[PDB]
């Protein structure tokens, strides 16, 4: 159990890394493209930020 | 024209318990030997669905239950009574409201505004001289004006004979779109998608059609009930933990707010604590 | 007063969904390159190579754990094509000291590099450093077993580690 | 000095871009509204959806 621990913290740490990808953050959408898509760029940098 | 059926006899419908049954696919993702933690509106398990039985005491019930949030339908049907549901708000033709109809030929949707009748029914009758069944009766609204959406599948035949398998449904109304959840089987099931309907209406209440065997009296009096059993079941928006195996089909589902075991396993994402 | 027959049309928005929207068609079916991929709901980069999973019929996207996209049906053919990544990762230079030699050898870590002497590694592949059988005491360290040096009229060299 | 640096990064450009979209079947009976055998009159002007 000493040793699955740290494969164990390791693997779920970096799983939750990917997790935070998926958080809007206050933003309008999670995903990166749909805010260019729907948004102007003049107004765009305030959601990007 | 719309026909009031006499000789009705009361009695309080029975509950069932439901064995962790009605749960289906949340998605389109097709997910390998994973632990998903979903959040949809799921029927919650044991809980105590409304048991309806039309046996001939001449019982033949089908009353107007509210659609909340969604109904898991279930049917232990052998002779095909169970043919469709109302779907609207309140049924005076003054509603934009939903018609399903499995009649003889084919399932005809129709969504648009009806006269519904009191006693919404679908008559069958039996002619004796060659032994056969064959629906005559169509008593369901009187009139349309204009309609937006409407359905014919291709057509096919049916048995139409009371014989002396379980039929599972759920109907859900999310964004504007009527979604069937469905899968035949003769315990534990995983509800496959199998019609979207996108029309973009309003939904409060809902109203079962069977199929009454007629043969001994008027129009209102000479007819029998027959061998039919449905239960209602009414979805709830609670979490579950889906066990997707490896070739992507629901082998077992765990309710979280069900009991304190199910909560370390919710916490953990793991069957096995 | 020749007569004419004149068909008028009108388009609307209401809260419906919609029904028509181009249908815009599609494009050919391009595999094995890095491509922008877009379909019915997703857009990505990755690669497409034929898979032999089990999707259901009614099942169209696949995720792994951590929810990001692996396996979708073209719409139009029942096919499955899984998605993987298109192939990155660091450059390291690999060097002596530049009072000795200038010459490098560029190590592409974590790439087959048929796509970009070449010698391929566990970590990656080696670029200007050739390999040898014999087996050296290990200065410049790379991984898995691999170390580069400058021996020999002179050039990079990489060889197998030898522990004593 | 003798060693092993890290100095950029290797990222492969996509080559070209590709949509896909469903079947084009299933279509609406267009075929008649303009290949009709008659066309009524603008007092009873047909009103189709
Ligand atoms: C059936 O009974 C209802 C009860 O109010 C009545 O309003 C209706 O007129 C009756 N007859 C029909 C639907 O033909
Ligand atoms: C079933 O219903 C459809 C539409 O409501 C109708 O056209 C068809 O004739 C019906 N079948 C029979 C056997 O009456
Ligand atoms: C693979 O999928 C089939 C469905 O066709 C299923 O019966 C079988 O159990 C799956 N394999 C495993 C190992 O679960
Ligand atoms: C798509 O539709 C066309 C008809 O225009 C048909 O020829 C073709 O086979 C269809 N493609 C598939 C994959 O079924
Ligand atoms: C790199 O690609 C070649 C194809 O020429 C293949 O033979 C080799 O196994 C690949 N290497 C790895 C590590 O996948
Ligand atoms: C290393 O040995 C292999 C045989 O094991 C041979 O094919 C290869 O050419 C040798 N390389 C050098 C640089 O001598
Ligand atoms: C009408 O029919 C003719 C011949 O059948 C065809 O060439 C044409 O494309 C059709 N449509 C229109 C809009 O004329």
């Amino acid at each position: 159990g000493k040793l699955q621990d740290v494969v164990n913290q390791n693997a779920q740490a970096l799983n939750t890394l990917v997790k935070q990808l998926s958080s809007n953050f206050g933003a309008i959408s999670s995903v990166l493209n749909d805010i260019l898509s729907r948004l102007d760029p003049p107004e765009a940098e305030v959601q990007i930020d | 024209q719309c026909v009031n059926l006499t000789t009705r006899t009361q009695l309080p419908p029975a509950y069932t318990n439901s064995f962790t049954r009605g749960v289906y696919y949340p998605d389109k993702v097709f997910r390998s030997s994973v632990l998903h933690s979903t959040q949809d509106l799921f029927l919650p398990f044991f809980s105590n669905v409304t048991w309806f039985h039309a046996i001939h005491t001449k019982r033949f019930d089908n009353p107007v239950l509210p659609f909340n949030d969604g109904v898991y339908f279930a049917s232990t049907e052998k002779s095909n009574i169970i043919r469709g549901w109302i779907f609207g708000t309140t049924l005076d033709s003054k509603t934009q409201s939903l018609l399903i109809v499995n009649n003889a030929t084919n399932v005809v949707i129709k969504v648009c505004e009806f006269q519904f009748c009191n006693d919404p029914f679908l008559g069958v009758y039996y002619h004796k001289n060659n032994k056969s069944w064959m629906e005559s009766e169509f008593r369901v609204y009187s009139s349309a004006n204009n309609c937006t959406f409407e359905y014919v599948s291709q057509p096919f035949l049916m048995d139409l004979e009371g014989k002396q398998n379980l039929r599972e449904f759920v109907f859900k109304n999310i964004d504007g779109y009527f979604k069937i959840y469905s899968k035949h089987t003769p315990g534990f099931s995983a509800l496959e998608p199998l019609v979207d309907l996108p029309i973009g209406i309003n939904i409060t209440r809902f109203q079962t059609l069977l199929a009454l065997h007629r043969s001994p009296g008027d129009s209102s009096s000479g007819w029998t009930a027959g061998a039919a059993a449905y239960y209602v079941g009414y979805l709830q928006p609670r979490t579950f933990l889906l066990k997707y195996n490896e070739n992507g089909t629901i082998t077992d589902a765990v309710d979280c707010a069900l009991d304190p075991l199910s909560e370390t396993k919710c916490t953990l994402k793991s069957f096995t604590v | 007063y020749q007569p004419y027959r004149v068909v008028v049309l009108s388009f609307e928005l209401l809260h419906a969904p919609a029904t028509v929207c181009g249908p815009k068609k599609s494009t050919n079916l391009v595999k094995n390159k890095c491509v922008n991929f877009n379909f019915n709901g997703l857009t990505g980069t990755g690669v497409l190579t034929e898979s032999n999973k089990k999707f259901l019929p009614f099942q169209q996207f696949g995720r792994d754990i951590a929810d990001t996209t692996d396996a979708v049906r073209d719409p139009q053919t029942l096919e499955i094509l899984d998605i993987t990544p298109c192939s990155f990762g660091g450059v390291s230079v690999i060097t002596p000291g530049t009072n000795t030699s200038n010459q490098v050898a560029v190590l592409y870590q974590d790439v087959n590099c048929t796509e970009v002497n070449v010698f391929q590694t566990r970590a990656g592949c080696l670029i200007g450093a050739e390999h040898v059988n014999n087996s050296y005491e290990c200065d410049i360290p790379i991984g898995a077993g691999i170390c580069a040096s400058y021996q020999t009229s002179q050039s990079i060299i990489a060889y197998t580690m030898s522990l004593g | 000095e003798k060693g092993i640096y890290q100095t950029s990064n290797f990222r492969v450009q996509p080559t070209e871009s590709i949509v896909r979209f469903p079947n084009i079947t299933n279509l609406c009976p267009f075929g008649e509204v303009f290949n009709a055998t008659r066309f009524a009159s603008v007092y009873a002007w047909n009103r189709k959806r």
